């Protein structure tokens, strides 16, 4: 019951700003928001602290309503609703003299709400009840301006592209149906103890599951519909690149587990999904000329990152990587909505330069964050990233292969990184703004993800040093594995992750100053900038006919009814034909008289 | 108790047909709502409120009603959408009376508990359905109307064939449900027994050849589309199958059944594919419909008492977020003037949270979780795929259609660049949003309350198709 609280919270809240919420000044809402979920946070870190908790309740009979909270929950819980409030409390600053005050934190509240309940969850239904909620909250924030067109659009994107991987998520889930009987997450992981049943088709229940978590962690093929997600506000942003929504889709996999340690085809087909993601996201991500969209690729790349590490069977350690990502990450973003709150919403990077002196404390803060994205020997991004990395070699599912192309995509990651931090603080200057505006709820929240950032890193340290991530993580979920390891020669991969890292942002600090680019950065920054044409592929036989097929069986339905209303003209015809039959004539129809005595007599004997 | 219950719109809609006002029959409406909802909140079995009365007998021929967990079910759904209906109107040319008539006609089609009774209401609720088709608008009433009617009776009509060939050649004494029951048909009997209840259902379903009448029956309704909402509850053909066309005649319906879920499947499919298509709500909001009965009618044909207990939940629930989102285009109808989606853009800040209710109503819709709309959906998918995993998958080929159609549709209709302005929210339309999305809600979050009542009947009903 206190369990639903921590859901309810940010329910009960944010209704009050879709009935009300005009009813009320404007420093309010945002207080009212941050301050449910705070005491989501804190009333729900209680219960994990308390041990844990649990709640079962009346729904469709055979499918019970169940959250779990454990401790892979707890993980999430505190992810999402931590940073999930430190970025409420930014909004109520970075939204400011902005009407729909209410309806953003009203949104805000029920993404919140919908995220607990999709991690909250012990049965699939109602972490599916997660999923399209958190889904359908997205499209409410992405389109939040929507006398905007492109803003709604958007949306539409958003909401579409991801009910494609939902049905996924649907189909794997009656698959865990006819097979099992049971769609709880926990009684279906004890009744997957033992020899299973038809594995062919298992791993095609687990495969939907990953196209379904393809979508909400935008990997490719969906990888398409994240990069416009940009629209809205840059909180927004935030939350869905950071700490919730595309957490997800590795948390999916993480609590599937079960699942998917019992599946060496399958996990294998993931772990290069993320790799292909991670690289294909980095290599279109500088070529990037907005300051949103080229961070959005980041996002897309890591949660790459991600779902390579869950592929091969290292768990634990991809939710490393998500918290320090759920860090890093809203700082990025909320960074940079500092930025553009301070340009006046520029939004782009050719367009700017040279805030170094200007802006105080967001340099520090940009700065911080680029390295930890690009994995600064000593931040949380570079122990997430060699945790991964040596995971890779060390795990089932081979890794070798994926290794080298994690580390390139590691050197490449960097590159961008300080693309992005040279072009928007360095460099000259254009454009105008004058005195800071960088306020006090606005930067002090972004300063205690900073923090955050640089301290994420150590939770989780290699063997002998003490790492307290993983004996956390294990006993909920996940314990399945087989791992070797060797004590200094991890140390030489952890020591060539720190080296190549050091090295790649030295590379990009000078190269994205450098102001010549020749050849192939025109060949590239066309590109990448357009993603690899990958898009414009999609509107190419996938999208626009199946736009056209709408009208075609459209038009063909109109011919069907075209047709019945021809089998009433076939009547009136054969009507018309025997009421011909009659001239009037009398001769006639004592001709047809007779005829017709001579058939009825003909008929009978 | 249950006559009474079906009588109250009969009477209170002929009140109003000759007596008027429009007021008096509105809390007629009510009052069937508050007598519905009171006989859900209460029986405890199948039998529930039993009547038998001498009609015919001698031709077998009873008046027999009474409430399944699945009749009070649609005695409420029913009663609340007419009532929705009923409190916005706007129509209310006094012909309400004829909506109310209606209404208590199809509350004796669910109630019927014998055959022929069934066969009467089902062929006597076309009068007033016909009529305000007629006499209450359209430029192509008449088109609209001889198409509709000439389509259910066509399929009507030799049903009756059927329906007295599942008396005559089974020897069963009278028409009652459980009588005819007690006595099975035998094969090539049950064949066409099963046949000729199967066109007049499926072509009332409707299911995918079938379905050409509803298009342009929806179109040339009054454009507020009270009638459309009415014209949805008479889309009774899954019910009409699960409780009469499959029971009876078992044997045939084994031989129908993969056609059936083929039908279904790619009914739901093409009806949510062509449903973007469309350029009124009318329209859209027809083939959405056909999309929706796809779902249903694949969830009955699958056997699988999850499947069945699905696809009639489904059809209750989703008579109240249609029947709700036929009335909401005609209230926008009446502020704007037309049904067109592209003109008249940006409604959202000239509209209050009205905007919120529409949108509720579209979720509902596509199905999403928490809404109506997904636990019937759902259940059916778990049906389906234990049936025919291939038709769950390509008439679950859905969902993105649905969303496609619903969101787009509601981006231009609401959510763009801002028009000229309109109202706000009327002191009935306030009656209608709250009311409508608390049933959404309750309907969607407790799906366990209605549909308890679903499962010993989808159980029975579905080992009746085992030994
Ligand atoms: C059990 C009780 C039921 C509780 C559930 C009720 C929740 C309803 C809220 C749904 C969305 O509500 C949303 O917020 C408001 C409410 O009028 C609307 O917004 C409107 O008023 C706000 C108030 O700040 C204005 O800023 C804004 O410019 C305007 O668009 C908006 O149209 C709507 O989309």
């Amino acid at each position: 019951m206190a369990l639903l609280g921590t859901i309810l919270l940010p329910l009960l809240g944010f209704a009050l700003l879709g009935l009300f919420g005009k009813r009320m000044r404007e420093p309010l809402p945002g207080v009212l928001a941050s301050g449910l979920v705070l005491a989501s946070f804190l009333l729900g870190a209680g219960l994990l602290l308390s041990g844990g908790a649990r709640f079962q309740a009346e729904w469709l009979p055979g499918i019970p309503f169940s959250l779990l909270l454990d401790n892979l929950s707890g993980f999430m819980l505190l992810i999402v609703t931590g940073v999930g409030f430190l970025i409420h409390v930014y909004a109520i600053g970075y939204m400011g003299g902005d009407p729909g005050y209410s309806r953003f934190f009203a949104y805000f509240n029920l993404f919140i709400a919908m995220m607990l309940t999709l991690v909250l969850a012990d049965s699939y239904p109602v972490m599916f009840i997660g999923w399209e909620g958190v889904g359908l909250a997205s499209f409410l924030l992405i389109g939040f301006w929507y006398k905007n067109p492109q803003y709604a659009d958007s949306a539409r994107k958003a909401f579409i592209v991801n009910r494609i991987g939902d049905l996924g998520f649907m189909l794997g889930m009656a698959i865990l149906w006819a097979l099992y009987g049971t769609l709880s997450i926990s009684e279906l992981k004890e009744a997957m103890e033992g020899p299973l049943k038809n594995p062919d088709l298992l791993a095609l229940a687990g495969l939907l599951l990953f196209l379904g978590a393809v979508g909400k962690s935008a990997q490719i093929p969906l990888m398409v519909w994240l990069p416009d997600a940009m629209a809205g506000p840059t909180p927004v942003s935030a939350l869905i690149h950071a700490a919730t929504m595309v957490t997800a889709g590795v948390y999916l996999i993480a609590r599937s587990s079960f699942l998917y340690s019992v599946l060496p085809d399958v996990s294998y087909a993931i772990a290069v999904v993320g790799l292909l993601t991670a690289a294909y996201g980095a290599l279109s991500a500088f070529g990037q000329t907005d300051i949103k969209k080229i961070v959005a690729y980041s996002t897309i790349s890591q949660l790459g990152y991600m779902f390579l590490a869950a592929g091969v069977g290292a768990y634990w350690v991809a939710l490393f990587h998500v918290f320090t990502h759920a860090f890093f990450k809203a700082l990025l973003f909320l960074a940079s909505g500092s930025v553009i709150h301070a340009l006046g919403g520029e939004q782009d990077v050719r367009k700017m330069g040279g805030l170094w002196k200007h802006l105080p404390q967001t340099r520090w803060h940009a700065l911080i964050g680029a390295l930890a994205l690009g994995g600064l020997p000593l931040l949380s991004g570079f122990w997430s990233k060699d945790a991964i990395l040596a995971a890779t070699l060390t795990y089932p599912f081979g890794g070798v292969g994926f290794y080298v192309g994690a580390l390139l995509v590691a050197v490449l990651t960097a590159m961008y990184a300080m693309r992005w931090f040279v072009l928007v603080f360095l460099g000259e200057e254009r454009g105008h703004h004058h005195p800071h505006e960088a306020p006090p709820v606005m930067l002090w929240p972004n300063h205690l993800l900073a923090l955050g950032s640089v301290l994420a890193g150590y939770l989780a340290l290699p063997h002998p040093l003490p790492n307290v991530l993983e004996p956390f993580l294990k006993p909920a979920l996940a314990e399945v594995e087989a791992h070797h390891l060797s004590l200094g020669a991890e140390w030489g991969l952890i020591a060539l992750s720190a080296a190549v890292a050091l090295l790649g942002l030295w590379a990009g600090f000078v190269f994205f100053q450098r102001k010549v680019f020749p050849a192939w950065y025109l060949a590239f920054e066309a590109a990448s900038r357009e993603a690899f044409y990958v898009d414009r592929a999609y509107n190419a036989l996938i999208v626009n006919p199946l736009k056209a097929l709408a009208e075609a069986l459209f038009y063909g339905d109109r011919g069907l009814l075209s047709g019945y209303f021809g089998l009433g003209g076939a009547a009136r015809s054969l009507g018309q034909g025997l009421a011909r039959l009659q001239t009037g004539y009398l001769r006639v129809y004592a001709l047809l008289f007779v005829l017709g005595a001579l058939l009825l007599l003909g008929v009978m004997r | 108790m249950v006559v009474l219950a079906v009588l109250l719109p009969v009477v209170f809609g002929a009140l109003l047909l000759l007596g008027l006002p429009r007021a008096l029959g509105v809390l007629g409406a009510g009052l069937s709502f508050l007598l519905n909802l009171y006989l859900f909140l209460t029986h405890p079995g199948g039998v529930a409120h039993a009547f038998q009365a001498p009609l015919l007998p001698g031709a077998g021929v009873y008046w027999a009603f009474g409430l399944d967990g699945l009749s009070a079910l649609f005695f409420l759904t029913i009663a609340l959408t007419v009532f929705l209906g009923a409190l916005v109107a706007r129509v209310e040319g006094r012909f309400l009376g004829l909506a109310l008539l209606m209404e208590g006609l199809l509350l004796g089609l669910f109630a019927a508990r014998d055959l022929l009774v069934f066969y009467v209401f089902f062929e006597a609720a076309l009068i007033p359905a016909l009529l305000m088709l007629y006499l209450y608008g359209g430029e192509g009433r008449t088109r609209a109307l001889y198409t509709f009617v000439l389509f259910t009776l066509v399929g009507s009509l030799p049903m009756l064939a059927a329906v007295l060939g599942a008396r005559l050649l089974s020897g069963s004494p009278t028409f009652l449900l459980e009588d005819l029951l007690a006595h099975p048909l035998q094969e090539e009997a049950a064949f066409w027994v099963f046949l000729g209840f199967a066109l007049a259902f499926a072509i009332k379903t409707p299911l995918f050849p079938l379905h050409a009448w509803l298009p342009p029956f929806h179109q040339e309704n009054h454009p507020s589309g009270l009638a459309d909402a009415l014209g949805t509850l008479y889309k009774v053909g899954v019910f009409a199958f699960f409780r009469f066309a499959i029971p009876l005649a078992p044997e045939g319906f084994a031989q129908a059944q993969g056609l059936l879920l083929f039908l279904a499947a790619l009914s739901a499919l093409y009806g949510a594919w062509v449903a973007f298509a469309a350029k009124d709500f009318k329209t859209l909001l027809a083939y959405a419909g056909l999309s929706h009965m796809g779902v249903a009618a694949l969830g009955v044909f699958s056997g699988t008492p999850e499947g069945a207990m699905g696809g009639l939940y489904l059809l209750a629930a989703s008579g109240v977020y249609t029947g709700g989102l036929f009335l909401l285009a005609g209230r926008l109808y009446e502020r704007t003037g037309t049904l067109e989606i592209g003109r008249y853009r940006g409604l959202a800040q000239s509209a209050p949270g009205l905007a919120a209710l529409a949108l509720i109503l579209f979720l509902a819709m596509v199905g999403l979780p928490g809404l109506s709309g997904f636990p019937g959906e759902f259940l059916t998918l778990l049906g389906a795929y234990k049936a025919s995993p291939w038709l769950a998958a390509l008439a679950f080929l859905s969902v993105i259609a649905s969303a496609a159609y619903a969101l787009t549709a509601f981006q231009k209709t609401f959510w763009e660049e801002g028009g000229s302005g309109v109202k706000d929210l009327a002191g009935a339309e306030w009656g209608f949003a709250l009311l409508s999305v608390l049933a959404l809600l309750l309907m969607g979050v407790f799906p366990g309350y209605f549909a308890r009542g679903l499962h010993p009947l989808a159980e029975a009903f579905a080992k009746l198709l085992g030994g």
